[PDB]
């Protein structure tokens, strides 16, 4: 997360940890007891999940096994699009204080929604954190992020951000939460390099296009 | 270029 801070703690409560030998490769946003939303691109044959976390180095916080995951059908179908995956939790989480699952958007993105996403990508000096960061984004017309992502702007995608500030997502924060008017709105997909350009918004996979099939594979 | 946050476009 580029220019955020700290965020208050257990303040995003479906924030998943996705390590591997302890380390963090994604995040991801847990939506039911037994399910955590990811970008496909974080697939991985097995998972570990922290869930309930602040620092990555706190009562009623959890290390997950996920031995299972299924990819969007057409995730990459064109390049970069349709980048979600469900992973399935090995055993579900009893829902805490400080681990809750989030409801998706019943809206789909429109300019001037906003939203907050967090993780634990790359810091505006280059470092990674140990602490979830927090920053607030706003999102902008499918027109600017078809301008700006062109040729690869796909519906679903959305962007968020591009303030003067220079806040935006970066890399380690794919697979977390964007959070706008206070439901799950996108996870952290992509974005131009370097993350944090004065005027360009980060990219965003568009959920509320996702909802049949992700809760059609919750019950399946 | 863009980067997933992976693949990366050139543009």
């Amino acid at each position: 997360i580029i220019n955020g801070e700290d965020c208050s703690p257990h303040s995003q409560p479906w924030q998943a940890a996705l390590v591997m030998e302890n380390e963090l490769f994604c995040s991801g946003v847990l939506v039911h007891p037994q399910w955590v939303l990811s970008a496909a691109h974080c697939f991985q044959n097995s998972y570990t999940i922290g869930l309930g976390l602040h620092s990555l180095e706190e009562p009623g916080s959890q290390m997950v096994e996920a031995s299972l995951s299924v990819r969007h059908p057409e995730y990459n179908r064109p390049l970069l699009a349709n980048d979600l995956m469900l992973i399935k939790l090995d055993e579900s989480v009893s829902e805490s204080d400080t681990i809750r699952s989030i409801s998706i958007a019943s809206q789909c993105p429109t300019a001037g929604n906003s939203c907050l996403v967090s993780g634990w990508g790359l810091l505006a000096n280059g470092r990674m954190p140990t602490v979830l960061q927090c920053v607030n984004v706003s999102v902008v017309s499918e027109e600017v992020c078809s301008k700006l992502y062109d040729p690869l702007y796909h519906p679903s995608m959305f962007c968020a951000g591009g303030g003067q500030d220079q806040k935006d997502s970066c890399n380690g924060d794919s697979g977390g939460p964007l959070i706008c008017n206070g439901y799950l709105q996108g996870l952290v997909s992509f974005g131009k390099a370097p993350c944090g350009q004065v005027g360009v918004p980060g990219v965003y996979t568009n959920l509320c296009k996702f909802t049949e099939w992700i809760e059609k594979t919750v019950q399946a | 270029g863009f980067c997933q946050r992976p693949i990366c476009f050139p543009n």
